């Protein structure tokens, strides 16, 4: 099976820096990328950048560049981060992620089916609607995420303090596990997900994914 | 669309950055991409005159 | 098995020329002719001519053997069996006979001896070739009217009055409302402008539910108008329900 | 045109109707072919018969068609409610066009609404009255005009009946008045005769 | 005219029917790297004698053309004669037949040759 | 009036698929020799007038990103690079400590 | 010009090099005369265009050991090659990546890369495909025996 | 009835003849150790086309069954017509022609169609 395990979170001071490990198993570590993305509370989710073990290659966000540096072990499988010059701004937990389909032919990057456990580092478009849905178990919950590009979207769930997990990817297909009450449609650049029969486990925030933008999040919680 | 039975002398040049030895494009240089929108994709550049 | 869209009604003077496109989407451009068929209603249905796009032969009848030019663009790929193209036409020499309606229609076989026969056909666009110059039309509310008091039905409208050449579009609520609509035809008046009526048939209940904006649209002249027809009606048979 | 139809042709419902499409050796029908089409008047036409009997795609084997030397016919098993209309015919070649003929008018065999003038008409100032009359069958109605029970003559206009997608037929009807005769009369009516009975409708300005 | 393998590819069933002892000419042609070739063409003959075996075991035999006992049903796209041969191709009449192919087949391969040719048998010996 | 099934044999009718490809490279290149250069040992001879056969009225879709050939010649020359390495002198004995210096500059 | 056409007509396009990693992407790789060559391609891509003479020459490595289509198990030593090794190569495209979480401003970024040597294959094969023919087809036709 | 691939084996020559058309349709079939199907596949339709070979030329072509002009010589087990389709096996026959089944090939192919074609193209010149 698929696991990328990270190292822990720390607590850094402004203008020191700080460096990740994350540590692939279970496929061939140089068949596609890996990618860093942070995650803040309340604020939209930023990817920092992908790298293919596969001779290094490696791609920044325009945000990070000149302070990021992606490396990686092709013997021990491991993917490295280094982040420079830390700031308030910085706060937030860093997770490494893996796409979907990712055999020896080809990929496709942008849908992140395995996620780390998550790093909390402490230093001291896409428009999705509605902000917040109190619902009960057994109503349905429809989130909404307006486009403007197209492409393949994805539907992620967080549950409060776990790792999020891929939910939905080409905007109608679910993944491994997922079951029928859970359903995505589109009309237009209009996107929606559509929760049926609500229960406990389902109960958290929702992120629409469209390549390396995510939304806002909505906080679906028990009422 | 025509049909054939074999390609053209395809030359294999292994190299990275700077395709070397290809085939010229026609009129404007051409740009090929699998999603234009992802960045993640590499960006095939093809030239009409080649740079010595 | 496609779509052929014309290009909107225009007006044009006797003298002048005009160009008339004939867009075509759906299947393959190039296998079938494009006819060109004209309606007056002074000499009834007429043969204009053929082309074929592929080639470009044209084959025109020799009453507009020396006034009509036919031209096709390049086949644009859509699939390996549909695509999309445009055929446009150019006639000169307009006279007060010209007025009517000009279709353009699609082939029937590829091969046999009805490749050119008039299969499919568009819209068609209304030409017009007068002297007496574009007039405004003058839009006015028709007051909300009980069609049924035991029922609790009304019609409510608007008047387009005066106007020229034909035609006029008018929809309600940028084409949300198309249910009970009832478009009369335009008279014509000894003036010589024609003056037609819309009105829906719509319950009484709504009233601070829904908005009633009838989208009149008059393209010779270039003007749209979006009149608030007022859901407040004067019938005395019809206030006994409010 | 040179190409001669027949003028009108009827036909009872369940029932069948030839239609004949006639002309000069020059058009037609020694070594000549016909087509047949259904051309509602401001609508799309629709190819029904190619190739002398041939059926075009999708048509309804109710159609059938004939052609002798000298002239080709149409023949229309169990007429339909939708079948009334105008056909044209069409003698063609392989190399040649199409010369139409005259044209077929085949015969199968209200609610009136009076709006007055506007108020912003008023300040225009006009007074047009608009006499409506919908869903009714056939398509023949007269209308008259009566100015406080009076008949008028002077101003009246009506539209000609026209099918509609319910296969019913629709009218308009007109009444050009001056403000002042507005103002003077107790009411206006606009009487609908059809086969008989006369419908009425009236408005007062008055109230 | 000779447009050449596969030649007619996007003209009328009626216009390709012409071109078929064309497409069938060239349907057979005549350490390791020196078996890759060695494993396709013995695929290249296993799918020929596939195809005559299939062509064999119904009323064919003779190649190019073959007519059989089969009606039409209107199910398998009802078209008119006139509308395939003179409007459509090859690859969009198959496009729309690719699901009815393998019901044929067995109307072709088991109603037929084995009905009529034992049909033959009762007929041959009086 | 009732039609009646019809088998046509050679009928322009591909589908997309995949297959083993082969391979050649002209004749003056295999005159090159020097005991097999690249690849060109036991690879057919190129036909010295190829021909190229125009499909009029054919419209067909290409995928350059979801091609075959790309990961046939890929496997080809990777196949190709430990063939053309495997009769080679292995430097097995050459990890041996190396007292390096400057070049003489 | 032939990028404006997908990231807007009036933009700024800035060219900059590699952004790090193996040396056969931070560099360009290539073969020549036997030896493998690893030159600096920091002098071609440092530009930046708005909307609106002599040769530049490159710093080249050579290495003699290498490791290519990240290959693990098989390291093959280029044997010397004597003689000055001079070559004349056409560059007939290149293979560029642009630049990832821009959202803010107008101007795009574009870096040379390459690790994938499929994409050296695909500048060649994106006009051939291969497809299967089959001959067999049945059509209706007014035609039987007896 | 359908007794299936070699469902006959143990009933008369006679009965045998009637389950022709089944031994006959699952005769063809439509890194080491996958070549080991690969040499035999291919031994087995270079099997095939010997037979058909053998089939096409004698004086059969159309397969199943075909007559000849051959008188049976009364030396090749001297039986009788009630004695052979309804009194023995193939099995049983074919143990006893054994020694004959090689001339009476060479009576088949020589014999036949290479005196009986060139007969009937004299006989189609006029
Ligand atoms: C190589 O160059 C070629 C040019 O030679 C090129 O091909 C064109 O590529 C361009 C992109 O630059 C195309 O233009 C875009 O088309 C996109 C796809 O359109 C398809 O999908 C539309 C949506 O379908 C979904 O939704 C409907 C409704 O909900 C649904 O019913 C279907 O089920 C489906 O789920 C679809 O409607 C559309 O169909 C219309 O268009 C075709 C013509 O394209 C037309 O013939 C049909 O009759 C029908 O009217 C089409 O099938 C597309 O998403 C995009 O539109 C979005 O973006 C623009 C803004 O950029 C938005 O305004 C718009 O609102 C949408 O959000 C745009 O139209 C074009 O389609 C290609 N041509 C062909 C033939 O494929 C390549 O892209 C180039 N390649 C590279 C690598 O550069
Ligand atoms: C893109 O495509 C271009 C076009 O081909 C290509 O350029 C070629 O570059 C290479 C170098 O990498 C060239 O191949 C070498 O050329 C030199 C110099 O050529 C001179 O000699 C000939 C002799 O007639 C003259 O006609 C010519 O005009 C020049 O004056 C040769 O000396 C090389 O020969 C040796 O090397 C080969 C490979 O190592 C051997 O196979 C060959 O047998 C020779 O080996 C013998 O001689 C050596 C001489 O010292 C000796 O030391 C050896 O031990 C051995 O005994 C070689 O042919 C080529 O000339 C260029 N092309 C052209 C048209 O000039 C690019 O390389 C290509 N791009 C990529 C990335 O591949
Ligand atoms: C590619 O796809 C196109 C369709 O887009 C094909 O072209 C059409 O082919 C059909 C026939 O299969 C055409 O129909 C014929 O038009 C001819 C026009 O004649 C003039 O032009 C030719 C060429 O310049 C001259 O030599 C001749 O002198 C004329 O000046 C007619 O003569 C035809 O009428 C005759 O043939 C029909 C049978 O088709 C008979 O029934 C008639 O009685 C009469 O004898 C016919 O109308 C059509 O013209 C072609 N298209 C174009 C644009 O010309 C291609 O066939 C297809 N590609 C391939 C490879 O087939
Ligand atoms: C790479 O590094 C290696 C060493 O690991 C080098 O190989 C050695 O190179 C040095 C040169 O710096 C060689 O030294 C020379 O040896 C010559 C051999 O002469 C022999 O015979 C004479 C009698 O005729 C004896 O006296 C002598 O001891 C030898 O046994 C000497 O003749 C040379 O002397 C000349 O040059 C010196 C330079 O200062 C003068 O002072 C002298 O007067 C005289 O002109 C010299 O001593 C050494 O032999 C090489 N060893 C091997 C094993 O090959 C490479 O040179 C080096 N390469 C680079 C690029 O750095
Ligand atoms: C065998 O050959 C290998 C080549 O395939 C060599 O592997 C590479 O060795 C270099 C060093 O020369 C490494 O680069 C350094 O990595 C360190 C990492 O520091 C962190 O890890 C160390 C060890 O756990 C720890 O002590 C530190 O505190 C850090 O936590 C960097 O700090 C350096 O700056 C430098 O980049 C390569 O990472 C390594 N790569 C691989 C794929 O192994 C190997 O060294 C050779 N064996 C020997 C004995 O030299
Ligand atoms: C990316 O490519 C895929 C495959 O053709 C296509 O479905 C998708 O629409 C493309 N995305 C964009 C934004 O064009
Ligand atoms: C013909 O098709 C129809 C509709 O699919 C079906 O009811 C019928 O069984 C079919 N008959 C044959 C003989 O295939
Ligand atoms: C033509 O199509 C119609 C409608 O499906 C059908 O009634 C008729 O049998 C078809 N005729 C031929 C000759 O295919
Ligand atoms: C093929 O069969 C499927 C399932 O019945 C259906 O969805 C599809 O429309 C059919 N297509 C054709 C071309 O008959
Ligand atoms: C790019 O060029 C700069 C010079 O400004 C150099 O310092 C840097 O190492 C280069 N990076 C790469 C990956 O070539
Ligand atoms: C490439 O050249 C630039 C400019 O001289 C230099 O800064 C950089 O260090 C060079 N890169 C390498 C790897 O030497
Ligand atoms: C890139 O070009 C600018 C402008 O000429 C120059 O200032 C800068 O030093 C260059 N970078 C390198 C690494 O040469
Ligand atoms: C490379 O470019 C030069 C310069 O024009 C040209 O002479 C040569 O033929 C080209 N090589 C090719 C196209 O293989
Ligand atoms: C028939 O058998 C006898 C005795 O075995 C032999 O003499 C004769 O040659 C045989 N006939 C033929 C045609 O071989
Ligand atoms: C029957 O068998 C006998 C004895 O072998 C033989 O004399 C006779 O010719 C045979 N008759 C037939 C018809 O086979
Ligand atoms: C086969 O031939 C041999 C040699 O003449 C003989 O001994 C044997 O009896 C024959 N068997 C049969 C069944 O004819």
């Amino acid at each position: 099976q698929v696991r990328l395990s990270q190292s822990g979170g720390q607590m850094k001071k402004p203008g020191e820096s700080m460096r990740l490990s994350c540590r692939a198993s279970g496929y061939e570590f140089l068949n596609c990328p890996i990618n860093w993305i942070r995650l803040a509370p309340g604020r939209r989710p930023e990817w920092m950048g992908w790298l293919k073990p596969r001779g290094g290659a490696v791609n920044y966000a325009r945000k990070f560049q000149g302070r990021v540096t992606m490396t990686r072990d092709v013997y021990s499988d491991t993917a490295f981060l280094e982040l420079r010059s830390l700031t308030s701004d910085d706060t937030a937990v860093y997770f490494c992620t893996r796409g979907k389909y990712c055999t020896a032919r080809d990929y496709y990057n942008w849908d992140f089916e395995h996620w780390g456990r998550g790093a909390p580092v402490t230093v001291s478009v896409l428009t999705q609607s509605p902000a917040t849905l109190s619902l009960s178990p057994g109503e349905t919950a429809i989130i909404s995420c307006r486009t403007s590009q197209s492409g393949s979207l994805a539907w992620y769930q967080q549950r409060p303090g776990q790792a999020p997990r891929l939910v939905i990817y080409s905007g109608s297909t679910r993944a491994a596990g997922i079951p029928d009450r859970f359903s995505g449609s589109r009309w237009g650049a209009d996107y929606n997900l559509s929760i049926s029969n609500l229960e406990s486990g389902d109960f958290g925030v929702y992120y629409c994914q469209q390549y390396e933008f995510f939304g806002q999040g909505t906080k679906v919680q028990v009422d | 669309v025509s049909t054939v039975q074999c390609t053209h002398g395809i030359k294999p040049v292994v190299s990275t950055q700077l395709l070397l030895n290809g085939s010229l494009a026609e009129e404007e240089v051409m740009i090929r991409s699998e999603n234009i929108t992802n960045n993640a994709k590499n960006i095939l550049v093809q030239f009409n005159t080649p740079v010595q | 098995q496609g779509q052929l869209v014309q290009s909107g009604a225009e007006l044009k003077k006797p003298g002048a020329s005009v160009k008339i496109s004939c867009k075509t989407s759906g299947y393959r451009f190039n296998f079938y002719h494009i006819n060109w068929i004209r309606q007056t209603a002074g000499r009834g249905p007429e043969w204009m001519g053929w082309i074929s796009p592929y080639s470009g032969d044209k084959n025109l009848a020799p009453a507009f053997q020396d006034r009509v030019i036919m031209t096709t663009d390049t086949e644009v790929p859509v699939t390996s069996f549909t695509s999309t193209g445009a055929a446009y036409m150019e006639i000169r020499n307009l006279k007060f006979d010209d007025t009517g309606t000009y279709f353009c229609a699609k082939g029937l076989l590829r091969d046999g001896s009805s490749t050119w026969l008039p299969y499919l056909w568009g819209q068609g666009t209304l030409l017009t070739v007068s002297s007496a110059s574009t007039k405004g039309p003058s839009v006015f509310p028709l007051a909300p009217s009980s069609k049924s008091t035991s029922g609790g039905t009304a019609a409510l409208g608007c008047l387009v009055k005066d106007y020229f050449p034909e035609p006029v579009t008018v929809s309600w609520n940028s084409g949300a409302l198309t249910s009970g609509v009832h478009t009369f035809p335009a008279v014509l008046q000894s003036s010589g402008l024609y003056s037609l009526s819309s009105v829906v048939t719509v319950p009484s209940s709504s009233l601070g539910t829904q908005t009633y904006i009838c989208n009149v649209n008059h393209k010779p002249s270039n003007t749209k108008v979006d009149k608030r027809v007022e859901p407040k009606s004067c019938d005395k048979g019809l206030e006994v329900l409010f | 045109s040179v190409l001669t139809q027949s003028a009108s042709v009827s036909g009872s419902l369940g029932q069948s109707v030839t239609i004949s499409c006639t002309g000069p050796n020059s058009v037609c029908c020694s070594h000549k072919s016909i087509s047949w089409y259904q051309w509602p008047p401001g609508r799309a036409p629709t190819l029904i018969i190619y190739e002398d009997n041939e059926r075009a795609p999708g048509i309804s084997p109710r159609f059938s068609g004939y052609k002798s030397y000298w002239s080709a016919y149409l023949t229309i098993s169990d007429l339909r409610p939708e079948d009334e209309t105008t056909y044209y015919c069409c003698s063609y070649t392989h190399n040649s066009g199409c010369v139409f003929g005259t044209g077929t008018k085949v015969s199968v065999l209200p609610s009136v609404t009076l709006f007055p003038p506007s108020s912003e008409e008023l300040q225009a100032n006009k007074a047009t009255l608009v006499c409506l009359i919908s869903d009714f069958y056939p398509g023949a109605v007269t209308v008259a005009w009566k100015a406080d029970s009076s008949p008028v003559k002077a101003g009246v206009e009506t539209t000609t009946p026209s099918k509609q997608s319910n296969n019913k037929y629709a009218a308009s009807s007109y009444l050009s008045l001056t403000p002042e005769q507005w103002k003077s009369h107790r009411s206006y009516s606009c009487q609908v005769t059809h086969e008989g009975s006369t419908v009425e409708k009236t408005v007062a300005p008055t109230e | 005219v000779f447009l050449g393998f596969l030649g007619a590819a996007g003209s009328t069933m009626g216009a390709a029917s012409m071109t078929l002892t064309v497409q069938a000419r060239n349907l057979l042609s005549g350490t390791v790297w020196g078996i890759k070739q060695l494993q396709a063409r013995v695929l290249a003959v296993e799918r020929y004698l596939r195809d005559q075996q299939l062509l064999g075991i119904w009323g064919c035999s003779g190649k190019l053309i073959c007519c059989t006992n089969v009606p039409w049903n209107s199910s398998w796209s009802n078209r008119n004669l006139s509308e395939i041969w003179d409007n459509m191709t090859w690859l969009q009449w198959d496009k729309e037949i690719s699901n009815y192919t393998q019901i044929i087949y067995g109307l072709l391969e088991e109603s037929q040759n084995q009905q009529e040719k034992n049909e033959q048998d009762l007929l041959a010996l009086d | 009036e009732n039609l009646w099934v019809t088998v046509y044999y050679g009928v322009p009718v591909w589908k997309d698929a995949e297959t083993t490809l082969f391979c050649a490279s002209d004749a003056k290149a295999y005159e090159t020799e020097k005991h097999n250069v690249w690849a060109t040992c036991a690879c057919v001879p190129t036909d010295p007038n190829p021909q190229e056969i125009h499909l009029e009225n054919v419209t067909e879709e290409f995928n350059m990103w979801k091609n075959n050939m790309v990961e046939q010649m890929h496997t080809d020359i990777i196949s190709l690079w430990d063939q053309s390495l495997k009769p080679c002198v292995k430097l097995t004995p050459l990890c041996v400590t190396l007292q390096c210096t400057n070049v003489t500059n | 010009k032939q990028l404006r056409k997908h990231f807007g007509n009036n933009t700024i396009i800035r060219f900059a090099n590699s952004s790090g990693g193996d040396l056969e992407v931070t560099t360009h790789s290539f073969n020549c005369g036997g030896e493998f060559f690893y030159c600096n391609t920091s002098g071609l891509f440092n530009s930046t265009w708005i909307s609106n003479n002599d040769s530049i020459t490159l710093p080249c490595r050579i290495k003699q050991i290498i490791n290519m289509w990240q290959r693990i198990g098989q390291a093959m030593y280029a044997p010397p090659i004597q003689g000055v090794i001079r070559c004349v190569s056409n560059i007939t495209g290149l293979i560029l990546t642009r630049d990832g979480g821009a959202n803010n401003t107008s101007t795009e970024t574009f870096r040379p890369g390459g690790g994938d040597m499929r994409d050296n294959w695909r500048s060649e094969l994106y006009k051939y495909k291969v497809v299967k023919i089959e001959p067999l087809g049945v059509a209706p036709t007014r035609c039987k025996r007896r």
